[PDB]
RNA sequence: UUGGCACCUCGAUGUCGGCUCAUCGCAUCCUGGGGCUGUAGUCGGUCCCAAGGGUUGGGCUGUUCGCCCAUUAAAGCGGUACGCGAGCUGGGUUCAGAACGUCGUGAGACAGUUCGGUCCCUAUCCGUCGUGGGCGUAGGAAAUUUGAGAGGAGCUGUCCUUAGUACGAGAGGACCGGGAUGGACAUACCUCUGGUGUACCAGUUGUCGUGCCAACGGCAUAGCUGGGUAGCUAUGUGUGGACGGGAUAAGUGCUGAAAGCAUCUAAGCAUGAAGCCCCCCUCAAGAUGAGAUUUCCCAACUUCGGUUAUAAGAUCCCUCAAAGAUGAUGAGGUUAAUAGGUUCGAGGUGGAAGCAUGGUGACAUGUGGAGCUGACGAAUACUAAUCGAUCGAAGACUUAAU
């Protein structure tokens, strides 16, 4: 199982060998290193903690996450490796055959590997129960003073209670998604990116972690 | 440009074999077409009533009347099936798409040659 | 781009009046969002401005509005005139940045922001 | 894209000329049909001593829509008019002859006979 | 729609907890030695960033 | 259900149907697993287990029902104030008008009918959905995390093959197994197809301006019309419910006695469902039981009690968006590309102005894919992110071990 981290470009297509047109996703996925590694002997679970993307090196009087603090720059000092803007960590790959400080490349990943994408969906704000919940308008004619509202939220005098877990409006997006068994279209070393069938969750400019599909 | 990156993965994608051409032009496009095991070649020619986009993503539309009927196909650009376009006629127009030809029909349809 | 609290057709007359000021007076105070909005649409007339065409001068017609500026001489000139005349002569050799505005804190009435915005 | 109430005009010789979609065949709630698909239908307009009469429930396959259909190539086909075939229950055509262009998507679906007789496949 | 019961004082001043107002964002002016709000042009001399405005 | 009773409510507990939104039971409508069959096969009948998911659109009627049309795997039955009117409607019913039949001497009346007929309320508390602050978590911090818990998802058709084989006189036609492709639903995303696109481009009418021409501006829904970038979007494009494991139900047994036989049960040992617990997805240490890993900071005073500003760090304030009601979150703040401007592009529009030329003129052609261009890509300190300020450790005790 392999897994790396990038930053999503944005989508185009690619015509197939038989002229088939493939939605795909740029992904970015240079600057990637293994931080540190984590066993059950220390951690109490097998991982490999990854870094994506370089920030600029501590200096005095940072005002930005663009240069790094301190205690960042120790930890990845400890990997002999740069200070790094995301970390994520992944449980799937498997820890003897990475080493901390070692790079991870696309080139791991190769052209027809079935993949899981995660990613933080694109923040919608505040969403009526319409449009967060998909829930019908009312009448918008023949009297009708019902047109987005959420509806009845309860019964009567039997609960006398909202039942938790009534779809209300609220907040939309932001949520962490993983789309499974999306597939590697291609693979461009000199580019450092990684074409994927289909769409990735998230905004342009934001973090994707790309994994082995767990289901096989 | 468009994003650099996007542009150099799908620069492979795009032919320069294709002609030049406009928005009001008379087309002749050789499409391949798999008929089960058979494979052939089938030449759609109409108007090109519009075109849009950029890169491998750029498509154009044809329009032709089939039996009193009217037919139009979007083509992408830079797809492999097409064999070859062939500008049959150069046509003048005073807009990027004619959808205005939808409606028209018989000589009103007509346009007149560059 | 900043809808001001006006409708379009208002907001488009204000710019252009907001604008027109700045040129005859090089300097003018009015809350900050209403600067941020103005700084683009000036520098892009100074733009026009410093091209010095018919075309530009037709073009940067459109925006200012047709006031008269009285010199010390008591030689009357116009905005466009004088966008195209002196204005366009000071910034010929910068790229950009022909505005600047400085906050100068709330004002009583509203609490509103009041800032100045100066050419240069 | 046909759902209930649509009037598609009928490419054929079977003697009906319009008709209203009564039900989209497919499964249970299935609302919209394209090219190459199904729907039972009433003759609202008949052309006189067609076999097919007015006020008939018939079955139908559709051969052009406004909509049209993408093919995967990323090519599509779009038509100006809506348009079905009076179908037997065997899919072969109730008229002898079929009028105006029909997707080559009616040839998967195996209304070979109806691809056989129109005039042109697109 | 209107008030079941009274608020109680204990009640009314537990939500006026977060009913205040900021400190306004001052610094000591270094042309005068006067508070000026930060970012913004010392009313006093009329100086920001070192230069007269 | 129709009733009985008159126990709460007459200083008001809104009443039928529909809509919106559900939620629960199982006496199961479909799908799953079984027993029996008057079970040849395909189909069925009946009974047992099973509530995970699913369970359609129309015509008539205020209707609920019901009938009908066309579907479907199926069109389940009930409870929730015959769920849900400070969520909606108001057709029926249950005010004032009027009319018919009928009854009444009459005024009038009729679970008879007909036409018309005012639905108020700024959420205090609990509840529910989102989003912050304080304190705690025995030093102060930056990250990466485990998962006690919790939520989500859970559906199915058809076709091909096995196989015209099993079975059957024939007609017809399996299981089991292996593939393919849909319907409905869920979610993500805008490459494509479309929608929108009020600071994009063009055409055009009336009128009033910029002295006039030319060229433009205002107003007329954005005056109107044809297109359209980014963003947001579905009807568009991807993906999902896969494959499995453990324990079980109704079942089916194996061995086996009480009970020399028999017996699935008593001891013991297997097998057995869309169901349970997992597997998959998301949240999660206020999990006060406050967890773990990595890294950073670490001094002087002192009444010896402790204090101090400072460290690491984080804020104020400012430039902002991928974030956003506001907080928050993220990108930046000169040792700087955060935004504006500028420069160059993408995409869009479709040939600017001026001039020349041809025409009597309306116009046409050339200069020239011209000119212009909000959000998109890149570059560039020209302008603004000035100068500053505030907060923020020095690590309790006991016991055991070392
Ligand atoms: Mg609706
Ligand atoms: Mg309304
Ligand atoms: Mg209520
Ligand atoms: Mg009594
Ligand atoms: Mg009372
Ligand atoms: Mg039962
Ligand atoms: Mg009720
Ligand atoms: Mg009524
Ligand atoms: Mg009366
Ligand atoms: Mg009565
Ligand atoms: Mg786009
Ligand atoms: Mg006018
Ligand atoms: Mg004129
Ligand atoms: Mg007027
Ligand atoms: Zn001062």
């Amino acid at each position: 199982t392999k897994g790396i981290l990038g930053r999503k470009i944005g989508m185009t297509q690619v015509f197939g060998e038989n002229g088939e047109l493939i939605p795909v996703t740029v992904v970015e996925a240079k600057e990637n290193v293994v931080l540190q590694k984590k066993t059950v002997e220390v951690d109490g679970y097998n991982a490999i903690q990854v870094g994506f993307e370089d920030k600029k090196a501590y200096k005095k009087d940072a005002k930005s996450n663009k240069y790094a603090n301190k205690p960042a720059e120790g930890h990845a000092k400890k990997a002999d490796a740069a200070p790094k803007r995301f970390i994520r960590e992944f449980r799937n790959v498997d820890v003897d055959a990475y080493e901390v400080g070692q790079e991870v490349s696309v080139d791991t990943f190769v052209a027809g590997d079935v993949i899981d994408v995660t990613g933080v969906s694109k923040g919608k704000g505040f969403q009526g129960a319409i449009k967060r919940h998909g829930q019908s308008r009312g009448p918008m004619s023949h009297g009708s003073h019902f047109h987005r509202a959420p509806g009845s939220v309860g019964m009567a005098s039997d609960a006398s209670r909202v039942f938790k877990g009534q779809k209300m409006p609220g907040r939309m997006g932001g949520n962490t998604v993983t789309v499974q068994n999306l597939e590697v279209v291609q693979v461009d070393t000199e580019n450092k990116v990684i074409l994927v069938k289909g769409n990735v969750p998230g905004p342009k400019k934001g973090l994707v972690e790309i994994r082995t599909s767990i289901k096989k | 440009t468009n994003h650099k990156l996007i542009e150099a993965v799908t620069k492979s994608q795009l032919r320069t074999d294709l002609p030049s051409f406009r928005p009001g032009d008379t087309l002749r496009v050789h499409v391949r077409i798999i008929e089960g095991t058979r494979e052939r070649i089938q030449v759609f020619e109409g108007v090109v009533i519009k075109r849009r986009g950029g890169g491998v993503s750029e498509t154009f539309t044809v329009r032709k009347i089939s039996s009193g009927v009217g037919v139009e196909r979007t083509f992408p650009l830079h797809t492999p099936k097409i064999e070859k376009i062939e500008v049959k006629r150069r046509g003048k127009v005073r807009r990027a798409k004619l959808y205005y030809l939808r409606s028209l029909r018989g000589k009103a349809a007509r346009i007149q040659e560059i | 781009y900043r809808k001001l609290g006006r409708t379009s057709d208002q907001r488009k007359a204000m710019l252009r009046d907001l604008a027109t000021s700045l040129i005859i007076s090089e300097r003018i105070e009015t809350t900050e969002a209403r600067a941020k909005e103005v700084r683009s649409v000036v520098e892009k007339l100074i733009t026009l401005g410093k091209k010095g065409d018919l075309a530009s001068r037709r073009n940067a017609a459109k925006t200012l509005r047709n006031v008269e500026i009285l010199n010390e001489d008591e030689t009357t000139q116009t905005a466009l005139q004088k966008l195209f005349g002196e204005i366009a002569e000071r910034y010929t050799e910068r790229q950009g940045g022909y505005t600047r505005i400085l906050k100068q804190g709330p004002r009583r009435g509203d609490g509103a922001e009041s800032v100045i915005i100066e050419l240069v | 894209m046909i759902q209930q109430e649509t009037r598609l005009k009928v490419a054929d010789n079977s003697g009906a000329r319009e008709v209203l979609t009564i039900k989209v065949l497919g499964g249970s709630g299935r609302k919209t049909a394209n090219i190459g698909d199904v729907i039972v239908c009433t003759v609202k307009n008949a052309t006189p001593g067609g076999v097919v009469k007015k006020g008939d429930v018939v079955k139908a396959v559709i051969v052009r829509t406004k909509s049209g259909v993408r093919r995967n190539d990323g090519s599509y086909i779009k038509f100006d008019e809506n348009a079905c075939v009076i179908i037997r229950d065997d899919k072969g055509p109730r008229g002898t002859r079929i009028f105006g262009p029909v997707a080559r998507e009616l040839r998967e679906g195996n209304f070979m006979k109806i691809v056989s007789l129109a005039p042109e496949v697109l | 729609a209107v008030p079941k019961r009274r608020t109680s004082k204990t009640r009314k001043n537990k939500r006026r907890t977060h009913f205040k107002i900021s400190v306004p964002g001052m610094t000591e002016c270094p042309n005068c030695g006067e508070y000026k709000l930060s970012h913004r042009v010392c009313k006093n001399c009329g100086s920001y960033n070192g230069e007269e405005v």
